């Protein structure tokens, strides 16, 4: 390649072609509470589409602790990637720890990591009427 | 006359993470021992990365996040006169942006390259705010503007007919209160005039956001240029990793390697300097960004030339891809 | 003047609170400590950095000196001479960008204390929230604290209001301020706070004929006359 990187060979036998690529994929990020309040993480595999997780980490040939992390009910599906460790919840709170395209991370209650969607601000409204004012009275 | 002028502003960049490890020593374990002998030098260069990634999503919260509470758009879109359909979300449309941030959104062009990106360690970090949230911020700030004026910014909102708070901006400028009322159809005429000649000059092909893209080419330049510099020997006799291993022996093959490593290190560093100062200006361009809507769309004010050409009335911001653009 | 007393006690209460929620433990003052780590780290990262070999055979420079010869040594010593030079090359250009950010906040700085604590400003939310009214400089390790008192509306009420009023065929404008209706008659009052009073012909000025004016309603106009 232009990064003179072999990618792919021609068997010396049978002549047919091989693509060699790297067993390593992208990023893994670890999201944590704290080394001072409990020992759980959740991880995100960002820019992985999460039916097919298992194939980019290859975890039949990792430990028992880390085939956990791979599949359960406890999988996510966010616009960065897939988020594995965190119970989704519906309502919405402020911005504690920024995973990213919204979605923001906590420790909510035994306690355990929670993910939602970061909220904008308080919800309000005002009367638009083009023959009244509303003025100060105090300060 | 009632003059419309357009000014766009960068706010941030793109948020890009290296594995050092991956990208030096591709999945080679002798290069990896040899690698723990530069001690503390890949750690140095994360956390300026992740000091630069926090860095770009301080910039866009708090310039875009100045209001306490979010206001609902009004369903009539016609005050006294002036037409405000073009800047505020369409209920039967499905879209979430204005006509005018749906033109904005589309001359900005934000795209084997990205693959070999991503298989030597080079990721970029999607923005911790999504763009409906930021048009969601617009949008509560145009409706704040229309229905409330210049109060919601010192406190709480206080409501004022529009054609009292235009009356309170031409008292601004020194042109008593009169003036407006006897010839404000002229002024809605203009002012929907103005907003028409806006809308006509972003739908044609022209390079009026051209300070946007060259944020992106930017960026895509300097990680193409990490990319391609993977092919240099360094003096070596190959560049291929792999090769100097298979022919030599251990005394004479890491002295090979070692230039290799020197050279792919001493290159990760040009990269993250250059970024490091390429954030500083982003930064110095945000805070102005934010100064002006603070004094511009939340007041009135009276510094010259500071907010268009002519004595200031009123302001409206528009969303971006990375960046704002103030009307 | 009117109510001096219960400025002086908001103000003397503020201070107060200011004074409570300094003494609790926070992290109101995190932007300083910030600055104190980060220089602390750099220093730290060129002391663990000595340790490396940089690919010589050994990072301590009297060992290479008494087991090898001089053509043989001065090969291993460049190599350490090279890596030690690039990581002072490093710790100086990460002290340069530093400098410039901290440079930048001191220009600010000096501005803010120009412009807010030797005059009053005008410009929207550079010194507080709220309208400004004055402020006050604390010194702080490696930096400075700006207090800024504002004053802050409060306890909105909804009025009926109208754009102008013409008493004989001549349309009335207010010079400062908004016609109001109370409920009963028309008053005109200031916009920040609520002090209503007669319309007079001093705080109104005329302009033409009451037909081109959108909104305009009928009523009386006293004058300081009739004796
Ligand atoms: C051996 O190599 C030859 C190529 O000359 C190939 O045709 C053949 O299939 C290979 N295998 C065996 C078992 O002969
Ligand atoms: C995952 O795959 C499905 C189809 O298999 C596709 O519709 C979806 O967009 C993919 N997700 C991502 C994040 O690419
Ligand atoms: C404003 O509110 C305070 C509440 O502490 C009250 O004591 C004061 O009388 C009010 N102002 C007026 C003018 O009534
Ligand atoms: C406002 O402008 C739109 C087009 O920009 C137009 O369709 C609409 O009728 C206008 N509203 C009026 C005239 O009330
Ligand atoms: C003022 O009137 C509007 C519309 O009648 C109403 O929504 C609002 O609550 C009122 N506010 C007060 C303080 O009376
Ligand atoms: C204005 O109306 C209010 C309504 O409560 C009343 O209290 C006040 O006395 C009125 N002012 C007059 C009649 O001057
Ligand atoms: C205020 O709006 C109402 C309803 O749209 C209208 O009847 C009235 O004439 C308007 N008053 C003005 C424009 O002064
Ligand atoms: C006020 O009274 C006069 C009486 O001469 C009348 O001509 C005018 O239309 C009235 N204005 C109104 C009802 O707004």
């Amino acid at each position: 390649d232009v990064s003179d990187f072999t990618d792919s060979v021609r068997d010396p036998k049978t002549s047919e072609i091989l693509d060699i690529s790297p067993c390593s994929f992208g990023g893994v990020s670890v999201i944590t509470p704290g080394t001072n309040a409990s020992s759980e993480v959740a991880v995100l595999y960002q820019d992985v589409n999460c039916t097919d997780v298992s194939t980019a980490i290859h975890a039949d040939q990792l430990t028992p602790a880390w085939r956990i992390y791979s599949t359960g009910n406890n999988v996510f599906q966010t616009q960065a990637g897939c988020l594995i460790g965190a119970e989704h919840v519906d309502t919405s709170y402020e911005c504690d720890i920024p995973i990213g395209a919204g979605i923001c991370a906590s420790y909510h209650t035994q306690k355990s990591i929670v993910a939602y969607t970061m909220s904008l601000g308080a919800d309000s409204s005002i009367a638009y009427s083009n023959n009244t004012i509303a003025i100060p009275t105090n300060f | 006359s009632i003059s419309i002028t357009t000014e766009v502003m960068p706010v941030s960049m793109a948020k890009t993470s290296v594995d050092c490890n991956m990208y030096i020593c591709g999945d080679s374990t002798e290069c990896a021992n040899l690698l723990l002998q530069y001690g503390s030098f890949c750690t140095q260069l994360n956390r300026a990365l992740s000091g630069i990634a926090a860095e770009q999503d301080r910039n866009t919260r708090e310039v875009f996040a100045q209001v306490k509470q979010m206001y609902k758009t009004p369903t009539l879109k016609y005050f006294g006169g002036f037409n405000f359909s073009q800047i505020l979300p369409d209920p039967l449309k499905p879209t979430k942006r204005s006509f005018i941030e749906d033109l904005l959104f589309n001359k900005v062009t934000l795209a084997d390259l990205i693959c070999a990106q991503k298989f030597n360690g080079l990721t970029v970090l999607p923005p911790l705010l999504t763009d409906d949230m930021i048009a969601a911020y617009t949008a509560a700030l145009v409706s704040g503007t229309a229905t409330a004026g210049w109060t919601f910014g010192a406190g709480a909102a206080l409501q004022i007919p529009f054609a009292m708070q235009m009356a309170y901006r031409f008292n601004g400028i020194g042109v008593t209160q009169n003036v407006l009322y006897e010839n404000q159809k002229q002024i809605a005429n203009q002012f929907n005039k103005a907003i028409s000649q806006i809308q006509e000059s972003l739908t044609t092909t022209s390079t009026a956001l051209g300070k946007l893209q060259d944020v992106v080419n930017q960026n895509a330049q300097a990680l193409n240029t990490l990319v391609k510099q993977l092919s240099s020997n360094f003096g070596a006799i190959s560049s291929v990793l792999n090769d100097i291993l298979s022919r030599l022996c251990k005394v004479e093959a890491e002295v090979q390697i070692d230039r290799l490593i020197t050279g792919r290190l001493q290159s990760l560093q040009t990269y993250v300097t250059q970024q490091l100062i390429r954030a500083a200006e982003i930064r110095a361009s945000a805070n102005l960004a934010a100064t002006k809507m603070s004094e511009c769309v939340l007041g009135q004010s009276k510094r010259v030339d500071f907010c268009g050409k002519g004595y200031h009335l009123m302001s409206f911001p528009q969303a971006a891809p990375h960046g704002v653009v103030f009307l | 003047y009117e109510n001096q007393k219960q400025i002086a006690n908001q103000f003397n209460k503020a201070i107060s609170q200011i004074q409570e929620s300094l003494t609790t433990t926070s992290t109101a003052l995190g932007k300083l400590q910030d600055v104190v780590n980060q220089n602390a780290q750099a220093l730290n990262t060129l002391v663990k950095q000595l340790s490396s070999n940089f690919g010589a055979i050994s990072s301590v420079l009297n060992d290479i000196l008494s087991r090898l010869c001089k053509v043989e040594a001065e090969v291993q010593i460049d190599r350490l001479i090279t890596g030690r030079l690039q990581s002072l090359q490093t710790y100086v250009t990460q002290q340069l960008i530093r400098a410039a950010e901290i440079r930048a906040s001191a220009n600010l700085a000096a501005t803010k204390m120009s412009e807010c604590v030797l005059g009053q400003s005008k410009r929207v939310d550079f010194c507080g929230k709220g309208y400004h009214l004055m402020s006050f400089p604390q010194a702080a390790p490696h930096g400075v604290v700006f207090l800024h008192v504002t004053y802050v509306p409060s306890q909105e009420r909804n009025f009926t209001t109208a754009p102008a009023i013409c008493h004989e065929g001549k349309a009335y404008f207010p010079r400062e301020g908004v016609f109001v209706f109370n409920g009963t008659s028309w008053f005109i009052t200031q916009r920040n706070f609520f002090s209503p009073q007669i319309i007079t012909t001093d705080n109104t000025f005329v302009s033409g004929n009451c037909d081109v004016v959108i909104g305009i309603i009928n009523n009386t106009v006293y004058d300081p006359l009739q004796p």
